[PDB]
Order: C-alpha cells, then sequence, then structure tokens
C-alpha cells in the first residue's frame, strides 16, 4: 500500500545513514595503533588492509543507495503528489484557452473583412454590363 | 417510492482546508469546485404529537433563480442494514420562492437561520460538501453574521431509493481514502 | 514543483559531498604530518553536519509524502482543453488554404 512504500523508503533511509556512520567509525577506530600481541604484524596489516578497503567500498555503496532513494522519492512526487498536479493542469488549461481565444478572434476579424470585399465584389460583378 | 438519504460526517480545521480541497480535486471527478453560498432555516409544527414536525428550507443566495428547497428528513433508522451510515428518509422538494409565507400559514414557525458558505465536488452518485456554518444574528439581515468555529465541516451523502445496499461500502472506501486528512464516521444525531 | 524537485537535486548533491567529505578526512589522516589539525576538525564537522542534514531532509520529504499519498490514480485531466485548441489552429489552417487559393486566382485573373 502507499503507508507500506513510505515505510519501505523511511527503512532504507534509516539503513543508508546508519551504515555510512557505522562504516566510518570503524574505518576511524581500526586506524588507532595498538600493541600487538598473538598477532604477527604483517598478517594484522593485510588483515586491516582488507578491512579499511571493504568499508570504503560499503560506503560508496551505501551512497548509491541513497541515490536510488533520491531517484524513487522523486518519482513519486512526480506520479502522486496531488496539488501539483492540480497546478499544472490548470496552467495547461489556462493557456490552452488563451490560445484558442486568440485564434477565434483572428479568424472572426478575417470574417468581418472578407465579408466587406465580398460585398463590394458582389456589386461590381452583378452590375457589370457584359 | 421513498428515498433514503446516506450520511458519513465530519470536520477539517481550516488551515489544513486547502489540501482537502486538492485531494478532493484529485478523487472527485474532473470538475473545478462550486463554491455554494446558501441561506438555510428551519420551520417547526407543534402539532399534538410529542416530537414537532420540522422543515429545512434553503435559499441558494449566490445563484439567481435558483427555485428554492424544502427538505423533509426521516428519523433514523435503527435497522442494522446499512450499519456504517445515517440511513434516513429524505422527501426533497423544489419550490416557488413565497415559501416561507405560504409555510406560516401552514402553521410552521422558524426556529434558527444560518448561512452555509463553501464549496461542493461529486464522484458519482456522492456528493461532498465542504462547508462553513455561518450563525446569523438580528434575524432579518443575511449579512449580519459570525462564523460558528474555527473547522470546517464535511459531509458525504447519497440520496438513493429505500434499501438499494452496497452504497454504504463505496462511501466507506471514499472516506477511508480520506483518512489522514478527514475522519468521517456515522455520528448518531442524539447528543 | 520546482521547489521539492530542487530539495531533491540539492540533497544528490548533498550525499555526493558527504562522501568527498569521508575522502578529504581520510586524506588528511593519511598524511605523514597533518598540521591542520583544526581543519581536520572542520572537515570532520562538515562531514557529520552533511549527513545530519542529509538526513533531515530526507526524513521531512518522507513526512510531507505521507502527507498527501493517496494511492488513487487521480481522475483529472486537461484533455478536452487541449482538443478545443487543436480544433482551433485546424481552422486558422483551413482559412489559410482557402485565402492562398483566392489570392492564386487574383493572381490569375490580373496577371492578363
Amino acid at each position: 500500500s502507499k503507508e507500506t512504500l513510505l515505510q519501505s523508503y523511511n527503512k532504507r533511509l534509516k539503513d543508508d545513514i546508519k551504515s555510512i556512520m557505522d562504516n566510518f567509525t570503524e574505518i576511524i577506530k581500526t586506524a588507532k595503533i595498538e600493541d600487538e600481541t598473538q598477532v604477527s604484524r604483517a598478517t594484522q596489516g593485510e588483515q586491516d588492509n582488507y578491512e579499511m578497503h571493504v568499508r570504503a567500498a560499503n560506503i560508496v555503496r551505501a551512497g548509491e543507495s541513497l541515490m536510488k532513494l533520491v531517484s524513487d522519492l522523486k518519482q513519486f512526487l512526480i506520479l502522486n503528489d496531488f496539488p501539483s498536479v492540480n497546478e499544472a493542469i490548470d496552467q495547461r488549461n489556462q493557456q490552452l484557452r488563451t490560445l484558442q481565444e486568440e485564434c477565434d478572434r483572428k479568424l472572426i476579424t478575417l470574417r468581418d473583412e472578407i465579408s466587406i470585399d465580398l460585398y463590394e465584389l458582389e456589386e461590381e460583378y452583378y452590375s457589370s454590363s457584359s | 417510492i421513498n428515498m433514503m438519504e446516506y450520511l458519513l460526517q465530519g470536520s477539517v480545521l481550516d488551515h489544513s482546508l486547502e489540501s482537502l480541497i486538492h485531494r478532493l480535486r484529485g478523487l472527485c471527478d474532473n470538475m473545478e469546485p462550486e463554491t455554494f453560498l446558501d441561506h438555510e432555516m428551519v420551520f417547526l409544527l407543534k402539532g399534538q404529537q410529542a416530537s414537532p414536525f420540522v422543515l429545512r428550507a434553503r435559499r441558494s443566495m449566490d445563484r439567481a433563480g435558483a427555485p428554492w428547497h424544502l427538505r423533509y428528513l426521516g428519523q433514523p433508522e435503527m435497522g442494522d442494514k446499512n450499519r456504517h451510515a445515517l440511513v434516513r428518509n429524505c422527501v426533497d422538494i423544489a419550490t416557488s420562492e413565497n415559501l416561507t409565507d405560504f409555510l406560516m400559514e401552514m402553521g410552521f414557525r422558524m426556529d434558527h437561520e444560518f448561512v452555509a458558505k463553501g464549496h461542493l465536488f461529486r464522484k458519482g452518485i456522492m456528493k461532498i460538501m465542504v462547508y462553513k456554518i455561518f450563525r446569523i444574528l438580528v434575524p432579518g439581515n443575511t449579512d449580519s453574521t459570525e462564523a460558528l468555529s474555527l473547522s470546517y465541516l464535511v459531509e458525504l451523502s447519497v440520496v438513493a431509493p429505500a434499501g438499494q445496499d452496497m452504497v454504504s461500502d463505496d462511501m466507506k472506501n471514499f472516506a477511508e481514502q480520506l483518512k489522514p486528512l478527514v475522519h468521517l464516521e456515522k455520528i448518531d444525531p442524539k447528543r | 514543483l520546482a521547489n521539492e524537485r530542487l530539495r531533491a537535486l540539492e540533497d544528490i548533491e548533498r550525499e555526493i559531498g558527504a562522501i568527498l567529505q569521508n575522502a578529504g578526512t581520510v586524506i588528511l589522516e593519511l598524511s605523514k604530518e597533518k598540521t591542520n589539525e583544526r581543519l581536520l576538525d572542520r572537515q570532520a564537522a562538515a562531514f557529520t553536519a552533511s549527513v545530519q542534514h542529509v538526513e533531515a531532509e530526507l526524513s521531512a520529504q518522507i513526512r510531507y509524502l505521507t502527507q498527501v499519498a493517496t494511492g488513487q490514480p487521480h481522475e483529472g485531466s486537461s484533455y478536452s482543453s487541449r482538443k478545443d485548441c487543436q480544433m482551433a489552429l485546424k481552422r486558422v489552417d483551413y482559412a489559410r488554404l482557402k485565402l492562398s487559393d483566392v489570392a492564386r486566382t487574383c493572381e490569375q485573373m490580373l496577371e492578363n
């Protein structure tokens, strides 16, 4: 339903913000240097490098998901935000009415001028001697 | 035959009103709103019975040449046939403009006047009226008036034949399409 | 119409700004010497302010969308006015073609 879709959007937003914050905080925490005990410097360093790269990838993925959320929200607004549909419909209607009225005024003035010319031509043609 | 009126009623605070109207312009038929302005006055006949007869008379002040309107509303049916709407018996009568004078001869006396100013939409058979009730003081004058409350009233009404089910369910669905903005419900006329 | 949509465009740009502020903060932390630790604090506050107001804008817009959603397909339209405008324009075009024909017969008469 509409409620269900809006809830789902809320869930996605909360999840994305939470993920960006958590990944950044975890990267900062690993960035701490600590004294080693039973971790074998080389292994500890490679594991830390992998963790940082994976977390950065996760942050980028969360940003892409936030872009997807913004796109979905834009689609919902363009499709069913009733006020803006009403202002678009009304503006379209008023513009088309003004164009119709301009066309009809042009046609009516054309008819009157053509009618006066027709009167002159009728007098000339019917009163021709031949 | 005897036609019945199905009513759902509610109210809406005025500062949210426009959103309601915009919502209604989506859901109701492809029309501009109507902006009715009516004068309503209630006559009663103090007969022998404990219940005096009641009659409602409306003159549409805004539109010239609109016929006056009489309405008799029967007492609501206690039967649970349509459980979700006020089901009443309605007799609605278009009339000439000497009506009040005629009703003064019939034994009827006035009770109260009120202006009602608002908008009017429809959806199929349904009639949505969103109006503000204006108390008249200085009882002859129609200009000396004061708003009764801050809220507008919203009525969803269907006049149709006696019985005739699957009507109140459609009114339920159309009320539920408004349910964040308005709460429409069958409110009993008692208290 | 341009208002809420431009808000969505701004939130797009600020998501980019959030990612760039994350990247700039770890850029400054990766430096051998990072003297501008005050600027590190400024970039950190910039990052958190970006994330917070992105959350604020999107939460506000989901709330506003919750207020004006109906699940119904909006039975309004603007078709009839477009139809009448098209008929008016085709009336004008018909009159133009006929005036061309009358002017052509007048040129044939005056031409001799």
